[PDB]
RNA sequence: CUCCCCUGUGAGGAACUACUGUCUUCACGCAGAAAGCGUCUAGCCAUGGCGUUAGUAUGAGUGUCGUGCAGCCUCCAGGACCCCCC
RNA sequence: AACGAGACUCUGGCAUGCUAACUAGUUACGCGACCGGUCGGCGUAACUUCUUAGAGGGACAAGUGGCGUUCAGCCACCCGAGAUUGAGCAAUAACAGGUCUGUGAUGCCCUUAGAUGUCCGGGGCUGCACGCGCGCUACACUGACUGGCUCAGCGUGUCCUACGCCGGCAGGCGCGGGUAACCCGUUGAACCCCAUUCGUGAUGGGGAUCGGGGAUUGCAAUUAUUCCCCAUGAACGAGGAAUUCCCAGUAAGUGCGGGUCAUAAGCUUGCGUUGAUUAAGUCCCUGCCCUUUGUACACACCGCCCG
């Protein structure tokens, strides 16, 4: 059997939306043991649609300068974050990644129109892959800004921001920036 | 874990005010003439444990650490651990602390000012003495 | 605002560490140090004592990041 | 109301800087209604878009 | 023009203490808004950023008191249904 | 039809088929050790999978299926080491680009014995109220420290340096090998990985500026050449208007070699290692290209020309 980080179970999780069912990974096959597969998903267009979602959260956690090249910092941090999550909510920690992706992603977003220096935005709507990507961005950035100096472990602070991104609370930096995007979308229309 | 009843929140050593809720070596470091390194030497010499916060120490440990730091060469504090190795006038090995450090600075300025040398002219006009390139940098603090 | 935390424990705070923390679900040294206004080393060594007492389950330990769960 | 949408064809890319994709929308309610729509990020045919304002139409940037 | 499957909070019960999960009240730290008022920037101009309103108005959660909210039975309703209209 | 583009050369990826190797190893068998194995420990036969490097194969949009005047070619999939390897060379033309300072490559001018010559001894290119520029290092919790565990490649060398012994550290002494797949060197490089100490404050983050000492190089170090021990421990709280470089073993982190070099890399030139976010699109901006078009310009808009 295939068990994530040795203690989890991937095949029992669920997806409630049709748009994010075709993109978000780790359901049927793609489920692996460890996040780092060192594969090439940027090789061709939408070939990064199929890589494991946990690896996807993993790749984006190196995103600031000193942490850049070090990938393992993440498969460390993503390790303790899941094991924290299961203690709080008490559900499959890979259900919490699904719900945070689904809720944190924008829906409608604004595209800047005008001349440089004058921002006048018009509302368009997000593509599924773009939804996933922006969502995960928001998750990692929310975790960083929240964890800079509170002296929180990023394990603790990402479990925080993830569970909060899943529940729908305004605690998550993620849900915040989403809510701003949708609201500007409302402003314009 | 512990709950010390007698704890000195403000400490006084060698004319200076020491913060003891800090760790021990890094509280001793606060005074002039001591870094983390020489602090580890003196506190490994006095037998004082490094696990204690600086406020749990009895007066005997503070007085034996003081006694260790006033008299360097008696306690087998290595000759290369001393701040001023051979001083210009007496020719002696001495570990220089706050007021003595500041004073030795003032004096080694005055000597070079009376002598009429280049180190001292440099130190006089407010220039960096090491021959640094003063074209580009060496600005801040100036009008 | 400037932050004061307890370097060594107080009786008041000790009642909180002793009687409360075992009910907390997820326990992290930063979580304990945030709600009890304890300092880092003292809270860390506090959980090191709550290890020896047997009141707390240790899930995993990596370098500076530790994970603790309430007993049953 | 919240709605769902299907991608029938990809037409061109609208944008100043070439940002938006201009795509064609079927409704997943089995209705035959056909509306052009602006979408951001990558789109390939067959995908489903969630519309918060479902009666809106596409304009050229 | 209906009837009867599931959703609600309108009335009666057991339960309510023991069961579990949510809203009350107090200590706790964390994110944290705007009407506006000013400023800066788009040649001129805010529909924007940034200051001040204020770390206010707030909301998510942990531990105290509730004799609560409940979950189990009925209807009164509301919606899927049908019909019907096409 | 011809040059330019491509082709080509140089580099990386494929070969359990071939040609072979005591100056590279492997398998096998002995001896050696400590509890059948573990060992860069010591020697003999066995061969090329490893390690090299030659020969030649291999990829041609090839195979299948879609979009295409079913035409080029464009997309998806399989079969596969590879369905995008990175650099060099670069036409007809031109610039009134940089080059008397790289040339025993020069046309003029000046200098030519108190020389604009040359050598000798010192100073100066390094100076400091200021602007503008590359680049280093940081602003800490994905972090600093302290111990522990195992990793590279390109090159350099008559100077690289094996092992001892004295040296807290830099360093001395010595005794050795190599013109190098032989000796440095199983090149035990840095992150990273595992434990430890630190606990949001100018803090152990940051280390400038200094005051003393030891050691090297050199004739010669003061104007700190560098290196090393203690102290001194300042700016710095993620950087305003603007803007730079970049699409896959890539950005970025991290050390390492070659150049300069008696002693020297905050520079350059290479080299591996850990290794992504996002796009496979558009002329908005910037930049040049064509096409149409107007012209009283052709020394070509720095043009022409009217009072
Ligand atoms: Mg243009
Ligand atoms: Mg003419």
């Amino acid at each position: 059997d295939i068990k994530l980080f040795g203690k989890w179970s991937t095949d029992d999780v669920q997806i409630n939306d049709i748009s994010l069912q075709d993109y978000i990974a780790v359901k049927e096959k793609y489920a692996k043991y460890l996040p780092h597969s060192a594969g090439r998903y940027a090789a061709k267009r939408f070939r990064k649609a199929q890589c494991p979602i946990v690896e996807r959260l993993t790749n984006s956690m190196m995103m600031h300068g000193r942490n850049n090249g070090k990938k393992l910092m993440t498969v460390r941090i993503v390790k303790h974050a899941f094991e924290i999550i299961h203690l709080l909510t008490g559900e499959n920690p890979l259900q919490v990644l699904v719900n945070a992706i689904i809720n944190s992603g924008p829906r409608e977003d604004s595209t800047r129109i005008g001349r440089a220096g004058t921002v006048r935005r018009q509302a368009v709507d997000v593509s599924p892959l773009r939804r996933v990507n922006q969502a995960i961005w928001l998750l990692c950035t929310g975790a960083r800004e929240a964890a800079f100096r509170n002296i929180k472990t990023i394990a603790e602070c990402l479990a925080d921001e993830l569970i909060n991104a899943a529940k729908g609370s305004s605690n998550s930096y993620a849900i915040k920036k989403k809510d701003e995007l949708e609201r500007v979308a409302k402003s314009n229309r | 874990l512990v709950i010390p009843e007698k704890f000195q929140h403000i400490l006084r050593v060698l004319n200076t005010n020491i913060d003891g809720r800090r760790k021990i070596a890094f509280a001793i470091t606060a005074i002039k003439g001591v870094g983390r390194r020489y602090a580890h030497v003196v506190l490994r010499k006095a037998d004082i444990d490094l696990t204690k916060r600086a406020g749990e120490l009895t007066e005997d440990e503070v007085e034996r650490v003081i006694t260790i730091m006033q008299n360097p060469r008696q306690y087998k504090i290595p000759d290369w651990f001393l701040n001023r190795q051979k001083d210009v006038k007496d020719g002696k090995y001495s570990q220089v602390l706050a007021n003595g450090l500041d004073n030795k600075l003032r004096e080694d300025l005055e000597r070079l000012k009376k002598i009429r040398a280049h180190r001292g002219l440099r130190h006089f006009w407010g220039l960096r003495v090491r021959g640094q390139h003063t074209k580009t940098t060496g600005r801040r603090g100036r009008t | 605002d400037k932050l004061n935390n307890l370097v060594l424990f107080d009786k008041a705070t000790y009642d909180k560490l002793c009687k409360e923390v075992p009910n907390y679900k997820l326990i992290t040294p930063a979580v304990v140090s945030e709600r009890l206004k304890i300092r880092g080393s003292l809270a860390r060594a506090a959980l090191q004592e709550l290890l020896s007492k047997g009141l707390i389950k240790l899930v995993s330990k990596h370098r500076a990041q530790v994970i603790y769960t309430r007993n049953t | 109301p919240i709605k769902l949408a299907r991608v029938t064809k990809v037409l061109g890319r609208t944008g100043s800087q070439g940002q938006c994709t201009q795509v064609r929308v079927e409704f997943m309610d089995d209705t035959s209604r056909s509306i052009i729509r602006n979408v951001k990020g990558p789109v390939r045919e067959g995908d489903v878009l969630t519309l918060l304002e479902s009666e809106r139409e596409a304009r050229r940037l």
